[PDB]
This record gives structure tokens, C-alpha cells and sequence, in this order.
């Protein structure tokens, strides 16, 4: 009867369909590589007590030698990168970057826009639906570690069906007390604390005894193809920086607590294979954004 | 084919090239003279009419 | 970029002869033409910068499939350097030159019902500069002569006084008029003033500066053609001659 | 419910989207610099008895030597400056000046057209809306100093809502007699003559006692980024000259008493941020127009 | 009415006021730089089957050669680094290390003591207060992810007021079931799963219907200026080690699970901007402490 | 500047012998201490920066005319380079040097019945660094030994363990302890390389930095300017 679902999986907004070609991917890859040099040069400048390494690196990134009074922000490369990031997030984004600028910026470094060289593990738990009987209450909280608290007020033991989707590879389940769980139309095993499940096996049935509530903690692992320069720590920081600076405030879009929740949510949708490819490019662009903004701080408190 | 080798080892004292450093410096003296001469002619002669 | 660098009417008309219509089409999805958007301009403001998208831009935009859209994409190519997205045009049209589309009956396009006032509003004319407006009037004149609606060209010019003053003076069928023209139609070129690498606020202005800075790099690249230093290396067809004539005309 | 607004804030007309690129901005800055030297040449003409300083400066400005036969107009630079001003005011005004001419005029001087290296204080008082109950009458008068007169004729006291917008930095309220103003959902303070408010905090409630009329005088200060060569006194004089000369005479536009009212009205539009940049360039051009037309009146 | 507040935001103890000058900040930056070289040299020593790289690195850090019979404490730099960490945590710490020692250790390397050239994001959720009516029970659990569980036993729907402070930049608010949330004096929207909020724009009200409990998860991000060499992975490891080592065992102080909870709690004091700079310097010291202790365990 | 530059117990005690009490006190009214204020630090933040005014800020503050006010003014001069405003002290006490006020019975001042805990609280001992703490304890020990209150000095040190660790090792009556003392008490001094001309957040930190930066210029250009005024005059 009752149906419960994860909050972050509901209504994934469409992603952009622009700047997804070979030349555009080279522009994103070049930006990440040159932004990395910007951070490294700034550290070296501090150690050597000379601004030459930073001035030299900023000249490659921004194609200009800065003046003292004018604030340093990155120039055309920063402008193009910031607007392209907006275009990836939603369809409604203006997408106002010319192709001449993209081609010129992609020619700064000899790098390849390969977004399928390696993989990464994304630990967000997808709970598509949890179907429960009438006298039982189910609440789902959390995304990185989902805690499903279920209480059986009914007279007899109830069966609750778990649907974790088909994208995730491994889901590990732990409970406050040992509990019974098995696949659809299969014998119930002995009560155990921990289960390791393949989400493709099928809907899973859990037995809820009458009495104290049972809380099941869930953890998932999904593998998504990403470039070899992908760094999850830098991507998350860039995602927060972009959200705070107001680059994602577009009409009719969904806001996610992490890039982990964003990429998994788009995966768990129709044409999700194509959506993930765009989201991966957005991830590397966000990684470039974080490195570039940390080396060139503008906001003051 | 007949590519000569340029040593340029005795020119550098450590990482400093004395001749290049001194040659760049005399342009600052030239810059001072250019401004000094231009202002003195402007004050001495004023607007010029032909 | 190459089209925006054409200064004379002879150079622009010669370029439209060589360039096929496929360069006017973009093949990229773009976005909706007229829409109020918030853009990021961090060099000046922290708050997002409001702007309105337009057809005359250096980026692809969605265009109508009819003959009206095809004409508009040609004009947007001449005045902005980038065209529109018109899906599934036949291969016969795409291989034809831009000048043939505007000044020949062999193509199957029917343009007799074109309204110049509607087109001028869609390709926003209050936003164009003087050189962009002159280029548009060249395209309108070529369409009028092919169609026989030369009177409709004159009534349109009389309704807008500033356009009549700056309207290029040539006969689309006589080459002698083209050679005598002294109009300057170069949107991009070598700048006498100091040009920096800073960004601009409006989408049109920022996109135009990208073309301006790109041309300077293209000017100093090896692809640029220096007449005073390599004139003997040029093919006889592409060499600058006084007797060069367009096909027909 | 009666809603009263400032007269100058209504229906801001669209501004021109032309001559805002780097080359055009350098042209306006060059015009300001060369018009400044033209005025100074008159004083340098008085220290001596010759007109060589003025002839020298006119030739730089106008690309032609002055002649006693004709009235000194200003040459090609005068026509460009006049037409560019018209294009700034309204989007319906044509962009007559070619970009080739502007680029040529911009090379006369070596100035850089950076219009965001300073700030200016603008004293127009933005009152978006004053909402009053049925029995009360509210009248708002003035722009530089807003005199809001409110009279309560009902049995009980009234609450009047003040909305000063979200752009002005500070607003100072002075009343004829002490009055109580508090922000929404905040306890009323004791009666004071003077209140200092930050408009971003929220709408303000004013208690109107029954009896004699209460008049509130408001003064606002707004900071807008301007070029360093900005001179507010010179800009205001040029605005009056351009209005008198008919540079702003074009259909479907709004007319303002001062450049203070013009820039604040544009800033308070739906997308007023993009209008302010064009308005600032117009002010710099108006500053050059004032200096040039005073040296060379027609 | 009942008030619920975050555990980690209660009673932030005063931080130390010593070793925050330019000379002391250069010492911390030098300590981090030399500690990083110590870790790198040990790795190079393992790879090349020679103790030469480690001897050079230990000689610079400790001003003495390593010895087989003696223990590798780290020298006077290790003692000074431990003492400054103690002084940073609480104002009751001895703060014994003299200035002549601080200056002599800052001269080993040439690094600026700038602590404002970059920023870092701290994902701690500040929930200052959650006002609740009678019959409604509110519980706040967690700091990195704050889960708020509310249920009402009354007849009608209740209004729950949320205050997230004025320091956090954005708060993303996710509920177990769709719920309605709106700012003060604003219409309530249709129920939806997620909300993005700026904590600055006033308190927020969430409508709580009668029935099953509503669990709402909160995530916040705050930007704090930090040095370039800041590394949250290293700082958090150093925080745990110092707590394990008793460096923070001072009377009349509070304890925190992680460093981000410490920096946000001190930020939310009566005048929190005073303590942020001292807390930031403590973070860089902990990063140096973690690297040094891993190379030289005791 | 001169007092903060002394780096040894011998030099500090020698300086206090040659310095009249007029230099310790100031004739500027200043402001009342212990006030929560907002100051401007535009180097770092756009918003105003909170701080609390204290007696060791380095800026003259109002003080009472009792014995405690005079002692607190002297200690502030030693640890911050500037004293407080005590109205109409009198010519009799102004001519006396600082050490005689601290360690002599001929000044006519009753320095007994002095509470070191109250004085330490008023001087914000929790905010001063090791060198400033050391200098404050030196003044306390001189006052205690002159009035025969060595037990009260020991009681104060026992209650404050952090101050007991860094207590000075000299005995006021013995000269051998003074010469062999190895304490470092130099707040300011000529530094190797240089220090950036940048502001600091705290009132105490910024004022202390202003003393360090100006010490180098004061060191080179003080002899002639002082001599011009010193010539043709009689010392107090």
C-alpha cells in the first residue's frame, strides 16, 4: 500500500545538450590542466618569494599580464568555463559561448578530451521504492548512508519489499537487530546482521516482527566511467563553490546536496546513459572551477 | 650541416649574466634623458607655428 | 571570422561566391532565440548579469524550417559570423553558394512573399551597428532584384530614414557599380586603438570581442595571406587583379 | 489601500545597446580628455596674448585648423560625440556613426576606457511604493529630498508601509515631529526625529497618530561604479545642455530633471544592472559635451 | 514553546590569543613545509636504499643528526609545535614558548605567513534554534548531516520555526516526504522534497501535518579564508591525533568530533569573526603536527 | 620604544633607574577600558571587526588617582610602551624614577595593601604573552620585597600555575641574581630580513607591530633630535 522513496531520486531535471562534442571536451580538459598549474605555481611562488612562477602561469591561463589595480579573475578562460558549467546543469541555461572561443582555448595545451579512460566509485544509496503493508510505517533518511526505520504496529509479521534499482553494483545492508531477508519467492534464511546484495537480483522481502522498530542501514557502490584526471575530492569542493556563487540558480531545476547525489539521480532516469556522459564533463569542469577560484580568490567576508 | 656550437659558459656567473644585466640597466638612464629633454624643449620653445 | 573581415563590397561579394550555404548552417542545437537569461560576468559583478538572447550572435540558435529561417540564417552569418540550426536541408541547397541562394532562380526556394520589416525585427535591427546594418541592406537588395520586388525595397527604405542614408549604392547585376563602391563593411580588423583581453558585458559585445581578438591571432598566424611578400606564390585565380569579375554580373 | 510612488521611477525607457565596446569607450574617454584641454587652452591663451594654444588644441580635437570665416563647430569629433549621445538615450535612435570613424578618433589619445575603477554617490531617493489605509492620504513630492506628507482622519492610528527598494545603500528619515518606525515583525521604538535605515533589511511600518499632519524628509545615498575622470558637476551641466539642444528629443522616451534621477530610475528597472553601465558611459560623454560646447557654442 | 539547538553549537570556549602575529604565522608555515619534506624524504629513503635523504631532512627539522641509540623526537621544533597547539585551543593554556625561539624557527625557510589567500568549504550544519509548539516533539541529530525528526500529537497542523544563523552561505534542506516551507510573511508553496535556502533571509517556517513523523535532513556549506597549503584531509587527521595525545586536555573547555565542528562553533559565538583567524592558524599547525608525528612516531 | 627594546633584566632595571615617572604616565585622556567596540580592518574584512579595549593596548586610557592606578600605569608602560591618564599626580612624584616608586620608601607612597590578583585581572594577564608576563612579574616581585610581602607573592604564583613556570629567577635584594639572569624580555628589536608593512587584527597586535616597524627608524634618527632638546636643560 504505502510507498516510500529517496528524496534525492525524485524528478531529475534535464541536463544540457551543448558543449558535448570532441572540441568542447578538449576545452574542459585544457582548463583543468592549466588550473592545476595555477595552484602549483602559486605554492611555488610563496616558497621562492617571487611572483614570477605565478605571473608566468597566469599568462598561459588568461593570455594577459595582470596590472596591479585590476582584479585578477582568469580572463576569457574563466568567463568561458563559468558559463559552460551553467549550460551543463540544465536545458534552460543560455549556452552563449561561441565556438571560436572554445576552439582557441582548446589549443593552449596538447591534451585529449577522453571521458572514458577510467572509473570512479560513487557511494549514494538508491532506494527507488519501499512498498509496505497498511499497518506498518516506513521512513527513509539519508543519501550517503540510508537509514530505513520501519515499525510494525500490525498484529502479525509483515513483508516489506525493497527496490534498489538496477544501476548500483553492490548494496550492503545492516540492521539494529538481526533480521530476515531473501529474494522474491525464495526461502527465508536465518536472522543475520549483514546482507550483501546484487541490486539486479530482484525485489527483496524483509520480515518485520511485531514489537520494537527495526532500522536498516544501507550502503551502495556504483562505478561510473570518468577521465583519468578525475578527483572526487576536488569535484565536490567545486560543486559547493558553484552552488554558493549562484551558478546553479536556474528556474525549474533540482538542487542536490552533493555531486554524488547529482550523478546517481541522473543515472536513475530515462536516457540516463546519455545524461551521465554530460554529467561527467560537468564534473571535470567543476574540478577546474575549484582549482582556479582557490588560486584567484575574489569574495571577501 | 655546419652547425657551430655556442658555449656561453664563461658569460654566466652562477645564474647571473653580468653583460646582459648591465645592458638592460642603461635603458633606464635613456628613459630619464628622454623625459628630461622633452620637457626642457617644451618649456623653452612652447607651441610651434610654421 | 573570414566574412567579418571583408571590407569592400567586392571582397564580400567574392567571398559569398566561394562560400557554400553549409557554412551558414550551424548543425548545433543552440537555444531559443528570444529569452531573458541570467549570465555570469565575474570580472565586473558578483551578481549574475541579466541579458536577452538574440538571433544576431556568434552562437547557434534554433531557427524556423521555412524559407524565412534560411534567409535569416544567411544574414546572421554575414553580420555575426554564426548561423542558425535549420534541420534536414537537402544536399542540393547546401552545396550551393550563398550568392546563388540570394541571386539565382535555379534553386527551388521561393522568396517572393518575403516581408523586409518582419525580417528586420526578427534579426534585431535596433541592436546592430552601422556596418552590420549595411551588410543586411546588401542582402535585402540582392533578394529584391532576383525577385523583381525592387519597389518593396524602396518603400522599406523610405519608411526608415537612417537606413536610406547608409544604404549601399550598387546594382546587383552590374560589376562596374561594385568596383566604384567606397563603403567600409569590416566588423573585425586590425584595431588602431588598444585592444585588451578583458571580457565584455553583453552577449553580443563579448562574442564580437572574441572574433576581434581571434582575427588578430589569425592575422599573425601562418594561415594569413601576405600580398606584399608572397604575391608570386599565389595561384592565378586567387591573385588580386583589376579585371576580376563575378560570374555573370 | 492607496499606493503612492515616486514620479521619476515610473516607466523607464530602454537605453541604447550601441557604442559600449572597448573601442567606443576609448572614444568617449578621448573626447573627455581632449575637451578638457580645449577649455584649459583658453586660460593658457590669456597668460600670453596669442591664440596659438587654442589653435593647437582645436586642431587636435577637430583635425582641422580654425578659421575666422566660419563658426568653430568641432569638426568630425563634434558630430560623432553628438550622435553617440543620442544612441545612448533610446534604443530607437539610429547608430549613425561608423565604427571605423570611432576607431580613428580613439587613436588621438592613449587613454584606457576602464569605466569601473571608481565610484560616485547618487542622492536620488527611491520610494517604490507607500501603502496606506483607506482613511489616510499620502503625498510623495521630490526626488533629491522626498517630502512625504501623510494625514490621518480616522478614529484610530494607522500603519503605513514604506518600500525603499533593494538598491539604495542608506536612507535617512527626518520627521517634522517625532514618530515611530520599526521593520516588519519588530517591536515599535520610542518616538525619534531621525531614523537611519538599510533598505535591504525589509519594509518599514510607520505609525500615524490621529491629529496634525506628519511630514517625513528622506535622503538616500547610492554608490555606482564610474570612471575616475567622472565629474558629477560637469555631467549634470551637460545633461541640461543636451536636453535643451534637443539631443534627447525622440518618440517614446521619458524625461528627467537631472542625471541623478535618470541613473537611479534605470537602476530600478526589471533588469536595471545592464542599463547602469550604458548610463555611466552617457554621463562621461555628457561631461565631454559640456566642456566642448562651452568652448565652442553654436 | 520548546527550543531545540545543535549540540556542537553550545558554549564555545574562548580560544587562545597568543602566537597570532606575523612572526608566529611564519613559524607555522615553516613547520608545515619542513614536515612535508620529512615525509617525502622518508619515502625517498625507502626507495633508494639509503638513509642520506632522511638524515638531511631530520638535520634541518631538529638541528641535530639522527642517532641509532637516541629517539627521534623532532628536536626543539617538535616541542614548540606541540606547545603552540596547546595555546591555540584555550586561553587557559600556559603559552610558554618564547619569541626568540619562534623567530629562530621561522628563519629556517622563506614562506609568507599569509592566511587569507585561499578558502575552504566546511560542511557543518548550524541549527541555532528550532522553536516548536506544545504537543510537537523536535529532535536534532548530527552535525555533518543534521536530521530533524518532528511529529505532532495535536488536532491541527503546527508551525515550526527554523533558524540557521547568519554565517552559513547555503543550506539544502531535504525531507523524507514532501513538505511545505516558506519564509516569514510569505505564501506557503506546494509540498516538495528539497529546498535550497540562504540562511541570511530570515527564519523559515515548515508546516507539520498530523500523522506520521516528518524527518528532514539538512546540509550546509560555509566558506572560510584559509592559507594555500591548507588540506582538510591532513588537518582532520591532526585534530584526532592531538586529541588522542592529550594536547587538548585543559580544564573548562569543550570537545568536538571533528575540526569543522570546532571552526563553525567558534564562528557562531557572540563575536565569532575574532576566533576564525586563530582557528585557521590552529588548523595549519595540526596539519604540520600530523605530518611530523607520522614520520616520527612516539 | 626604548623600554620595549631592552632584552635583559640588567638593561630593564638600568633603564627604569634613569627614567622619570613622567614618561610612564601620559597627558592624553583616551577612552575608558573594558569596552566592546567595532574597529575597521579593511585589509581582511568588509565588516567591522569586534575587539575589547584593555589597559595594555598601547594607547592612553583613563585611570584613577589611587595607588593602584599609578602601579597599573607603570606596568602598562613596561609591557605596552604607553601609560594611562592619572590627573594631577604632582611634581614630587613625577621627578622620581620608576624604580624608586617600585623599590624605595622615600617616595611617600604607601604601596602596601596591594592585591596582585586584582591588578593582574585589570591588566588582562590572560592576553599578554610570555615576555609581557615576565615583565609584569618583575614589577610584582620588586613591590612585594620592598613592603615585606614575599609570602603574598608566593601565594599569587601558587594560584596561577602558568605564571609560576615562567617566573623570573632573581631576588630583588641580591645583585648576584641580577647579573647571572638569562631571561629574554625584548618585545621589539631589529629583525633579520624585514617584516611586511601589513596590519593585524587585534588592537594589541597592530599596536605592537607599529612599534616593531618604527624601531629601526627610531634607532637611527633619535640621537640628534633628543640631543637638540637635551642641550641647555636640567634633568628632572
Amino acid at each position: 500500500a504505502n510507498r516510500a522513496t529517496s528524496a534525492f531520486l525524485d524528478n531529475p531535471h534535464p541536463v544540457g545538450v551543448n558543449y558535448v562534442d570532441e572540441g568542447s571536451r578538449q576545452f574542459v580538459a585544457v582548463a583543468e590542466l592549466l588550473a592545476s598549474k595555477l595552484i602549483d605555481s602559486s605554492r611555488e611562488s610563496d616558497e621562492s618569494n617571487s611572483d614570477v612562477p605565478f605571473v608566468q602561469a597566469y599568462s598561459k591561463f588568461a593570455d594577459d599580464n595582470p596590472r596591479h589595480l585590476r582584479v585578477k579573475t582568469g580572463g576569457k578562460m574563466a568567463n568561458a568555463l563559468t558559463n559552460v558549467i551553467r549550460s551543463y546543469y540544465s536545458i534552460n541555461a543560455p549556452a552563449i559561448v561561441p565556438q571560436v572561443e572554445i576552439d582557441r582555448l582548446a589549443s593552449k595545451a596538447t591534451v585529449s578530451g577522453d571521458m572514458y579512460n577510467s572509473y570512479a566509485i560513487f557511494n549514494s544509496v538508491p532506494i527507488v521504492e519501499v512498498l509496505s503493508p497498511a499497518r506498518t510505517t516506513v521512513s527513509i533518511v539519508g543519501s550517503d548512508r540510508a537509514d530505513v526505520t520501519m515499525l510494525n504496529t500490525g498484529a502479525g509479521a509483515a513483508n516489506i519489499t525493497f527496490n534498489f534499482g538496477q544501476i548500483a553494483e553492490t548494496v550492503i545492508l545492516k540492521g539494529s537487530v538481526p533480521f530476515q531477508l531473501a529474494r522474491l519467492n525464495q526461502p527465508m534464511p536465518a536472522a543475520r546482521f549483514t546482507y550483501k546484495l546484487r541490486p539486479l537480483d530482484g525485489p527483496f522481502i524483509v520480515v518485520l516482527p511485531v514489537g520494537n522498530p527495526l532500522v536498516i542501514s544501507a550502503t551502495a557502490a556504483t562505478r561510473i566511467q570518468v577521465p583519468l584526471a578525475f578527483n572526487k575530492a576536488l569535484v565536490e569542493s567545486g560543486f559547493q563553490t558553484a552552488m554558493n556563487d549562484g551558478l546553479f540558480d536556474i528556474q525549474n531545476v533540482n538542487y542536490y546536496s552533493s555531486f554524488d547525489e547529482f550523478i546517481i539521480s541522473q543515472y536513475h532516469a530515462q536516457d540516463g546513459i546519455n545524461r551521465v556522459s554530460t554529467c561527467v564533463i560537468l564534473g571535470l569542469a567543476l574540478q577546474a572551477y575549484d582549482q582556479m577560484r582557490r588560486a584567484l580568490p575574489v569574495r571577501r567576508v | 650541416f655546419a652547425l657551430a656550437q655556442i658555449n656561453a659558459d664563461d658569460e654566466f656567473i652562477g645564474a647571473i649574466d653580468k653583460e646582459s644585466a648591465e645592458y638592460l640597466d642603461e635603458y633606464a638612464t635613456l628613459a630619464r634623458d628622454i623625459s628630461n629633454s622633452l620637457t626642457l624643449v617644451k618649456a623653452a620653445f612652447g607651441p610651434l607655428e610654421r | 571570422m573570414d566574412v567579418l573581415s571583408k571590407g569592400s563590397l567586392k571582397e564580400l561579394l567574392a567571398h559569398l561566391e566561394k562560400t557554400p550555404l553549409e557554412e551558414a548552417i550551424s548543425y548545433r542545437i543552440g537555444t531559443v532565440p528570444y529569452q531573458n537569461v541570467l549570465i555570469s560576468r565575474n570580472e565586473y559583478y558578483n551578481q549574475l548579469y541579466p541579458d536577452t538572447t538574440s538571433l544576431i550572435d556568434g552562437v547557434s540558435r534554433e531557427g524556423q524550417r521555412n524559407v524565412n529561417g534560411l534567409i535569416m540564417s544567411i544574414i546572421s552569418y554575414v553580420v555575426s559570423g554564426s548561423g542558425h540550426y535549420i534541420p534536414n536541408i537537402g544536399f542540393m541547397l547546401l552545396r550551393r553558394s550563398i550568392l546563388d541562394i540570394l541571386t539565382k532562380h535555379d534553386t527551388g526556394l521561393v522568396t517572393n512573399n518575403l516581408n523586409y520589416g518582419i525580417i528586420a525585427r526578427n534579426l534585431t535591427v535596433s541592436k546592430m551597428n552601422c556596418e552590420q546594418r549595411k551588410r543586411m541592406l546588401i542582402c535585402f537588395k540582392l533578394l529584391a532584384y532576383k525577385d523583381g520586388n525592387q519597389n518593396d525595397y524602396e518603400i522599406y527604405l523610405n519608411q526608415n530614414i537612417p537606413l536610406k542614408q547608409i544604404a549601399p549604392n550598387f546594382i546587383p547585376g552590374d560589376m562596374r557599380t561594385v568596383i566604384h563602391n567606397q563603403d567600409q563593411l569590416a566588423i573585425v580588423g586590425i584595431p588602431a586603438y588598444r585592444l585588451t583581453q578583458s571580457t565584455e558585458l553583453s552577449i553580443r559585445d563579448d562574442n564580437a570581442k572574441s572574433y576581434k581578438l581571434g582575427y588578430v591571432d589569425w592575422y599573425n598566424s601562418n594561415s594569413f595571406l601576405r600580398e606584399r611578400s608572397e604575391f608570386n606564390l599565389i595561384r592565378l585565380k586567387d591573385r588580386d587583379t583589376k579585371y576580376g569579375k563575378l560570374n555573370g554580373w
